[PDB]
């Protein structure tokens, strides 16, 4: 109903696209309180507040890779701050583990990750991006952060 | 690589990113790759070297001779590529790495890598430097052949 497009592989929403198709109002308007999007085993993006999703192509607007996440990726298509998805967000990327310079495998021990201070490095470059660091999770490789706009 | 004969067009281009097979998307991940150290920061040439015979297929009788370009990332991963401006580009100039740094460090030998120097000696000595003021002295040696 809502003109939302989401067809790319491993991508999902909360509420689900079939739940979002229930809360679309008779007019063809769809506003969601606390909307989450994501790509399985790679990450998620959460929009604290109310979000209008009407007539949006998510397969062009939102991309999640290994160790990369973003919204409105042609900056000529980027709407103003607070319009569409260009607003404050909690973002997680999963499987954020560093490479061992000698075994060439990803470092998946919490003890080893504490001993390199990986958490404080992820805080350091969250801050260089102007983002607010929230929590790292060594077990999943989840880096969690807030951002103001995209 | 740009020529002064053709100063606006690159005589050779080398992508350092493993991104083969996925085209047709834009441009904004440049924040998150940098935080993880996945940016190339510095490079240097070792001396002219004979290309290891396993990189070309089994049908060349001549020895091919190229410059070994050592490339440093901000995470302190080093990569190699062999470069000639004299030979056809057929499997010349593929990227090789990450290069394993012995012995295995538990701090990972830092994430603030910022300069690199490839000293003209045999075997090569590669100096890797960090913003903390650390300098690592890497002797470059050919890998092992694994017994079956």
């Amino acid at each position: 109903p809502a003109g939302i497009i989401l067809t790319k592989v491993g991508y999902y929403t909360i509420p689900s696209m079939d739940d979002l198709a229930k809360i679309t109002n008779e007019k063809g308007e769809c506003i969601v309180s606390d909307f989450t999007i994501g790509r399985k085993g790679y990450g998620s993006i959460y929009f604290e507040g109310d979000v209008n999703l009407t007539n949006l192509n998510l397969d062009d607007i939102v991309h999640i890779r290994r160790k990369e996440v973003v919204v409105y990726l042609d900056d000529n298509q980027k709407p103003p701050v607070g319009e569409g998805l260009n607003r404050k967000a909690e973002v997680t990327l999963d499987g954020v583990w560093p490479t061992d310079k000698t075994s060439r495998c990803l470092i998946k021990s919490p003890d080893r990750l504490a001993d390199i201070n990986y958490e404080g490095r992820l805080e350091a470059v969250s801050r260089k991006q102007g983002a607010q660091f929230k929590e790292y999770r060594p077990e999943t490789g989840s880096w969690v952060f807030k951002v103001s706009h995209f | 690589i740009y020529s002064l004969r053709e100063p606006q067009t690159p005589t050779n281009v080398i992508i350092l990113s493993e991104a083969e097979e996925e085209s047709l998307v834009l441009n904004k991940g440049r924040a998150y790759t940098a935080s993880l150290g996945e940016t190339a920061v510095a490079f240097d040439f070792g001396p002219l070297a004979a290309v290891p015979k396993t990189l070309f297929g089994q049908n060349g009788k001549d020895e091919v001779v190229a410059y070994p370009l050592y490339i440093l990332y901000e995470n302190g991963e080093t990569f190699l590529t062999y470069i000639s401006l004299l030979h056809s580009p057929g499997n010349i100039g593929k990227l090789l790495g990450p290069l394993p740094m012995h012995p295995a460090a538990e701090d990972n030998y830092g994430y603030d890598a910022c300069a690199v120097l490839c000293l003209p000696c045999v075997p090569n000595i590669l100096v890797i430097a960090t913003e903390s003021g650390m300098l690592y002295h890497c002797v470059v040696l050919e890998g092992e052949e694994e017994d079956d």
